[PDB]
RNA sequence: GGCUGGACUCGUACUUCGGUACUGGAGAAACAGCC
């Protein structure tokens, strides 16, 4: 059933736009919320945004706007980073809400972005 | 705009020591407090859902109180496994407050 | 405007619940209106409550 | 978890008074099943 694969995680210089992709098997529903969060090394975790499968609804934090797009494709979710800078290098989880109560049941192992 | 600040940074405790953690939503949340703990190198998990309600494959120790906009994680009997940074998650995708994180809690059993 | 966007979003919702089919047997719709309901009402708690964050008080 | 609907007991309306249609009518958020 429900699991969650993202991958693109890469080291590269500012300014170099990034596409991380989360392939997303086993759900059994039409829509739910996929949720991009962030973690840099050491440091806590950072909700970068969500989407709504089915629809075109995207939606992002203060400091995220404008600089990530979450795309959705039949099977992929993909999220991108326009200019990508030293801050923004972190650990990049994708997370599952099945219930649309706002919980994340289901993440996926991570990947790892640098910037330098 | 929705901030969840996390008030215990670090808390160490003797094993059968109750841990109580505190989160204070800029906002009026209600329902929409969840609770996560995640352990080195590997992803978070869920511990509580809409606030008082404990997940499924979670040991019963785990509680939670709504409070207005004070909530509060205790852990009764602790044990080693507990050891670990627990994090609370607030608000919605769609609310017109995002949702947002607290700063984490490091737990360390001695 | 956000509230723009979470309308859309309720509406999205509320479209993922489609009518049952209406023939059938009298309280064959019965029972798949009875199940339409519960989805509805989900649909209904969630985006009130989407709804009370941009109106509310 | 996802889907399915069956015997009844009633409540309305109109009945050539035996019957019918009705779930923004009820028991039924029951009950019984299928994947």
């Amino acid at each position: 059933q429900e699991q969650l694969v993202e991958s693109g995680g890469r080291l590269v210089t500012p300014g170099t736009a990034l596409t991380l992709t989360c392939k997303v098997s086993g759900f059994s529903l039409s829509g739910f919320w996929l949720n991009w969060v962030r973690q840099a090394p050491g440091k806590g975790l950072e909700w970068v945004g969500a989407i709504y499968r089915g629809s075109g609804s995207e939606w992002y934090a203060s400091w995220a706007k404008g600089r990530f797009t979450i795309s959705d494709t039949s099977t992929t979710v993909t999220l991108k980073l326009t200019s990508p800078t030293t801050e923004d290098t972190a650990t990049y989880f994708c997370a599952a809400d099945t219930t649309d109560n706002g919980y994340f049941t289901i993440w996926g192992p991570g990947t790892l972005v640098t910037v330098s | 705009e929705l901030v969840m600040t996390q008030t215990p940074s670090s808390v160490s405790e003797p094993v059968g020591g109750t841990v109580t953690i505190k989160c204070q939503a800029s906002q009026s949340i209600s329902s929409w407090l969840s609770w996560y703990q995640q352990k080195p190198g590997q992803p978070p998990k869920l511990l509580i859902y809409d606030a008082s309600n404990l997940a499924s494959g979670v040991p019963s120790r785990f509680m939670g109180s709504g409070s207005g906009t004070e909530y509060t994680l205790t852990i009764s009997g602790v044990q080693r496994e507990d050891a670990a940074t627990y994090y609370c998650l607030g608000g919605y995708p769609a609310a017109s407050y995002r949702t947002a994180f607290g700063g984490g809690t490091e737990l360390e059993i001695i | 405007e956000d509230l723009l966007k979470a309308v859309r979003l309720i509406k999205f919702l509320y479209q993922s619940n489609p009518p049952p089919n209406p023939e059938g047997t009298r309280q064959a719709r019965r029972n798949r209106r009875r199940r339409w309901r519960e989805r509805q009402r989900q649909i209904h708690s969630i985006s009130e409550r989407i709804l009370s964050t941009y109106l509310g008080r």
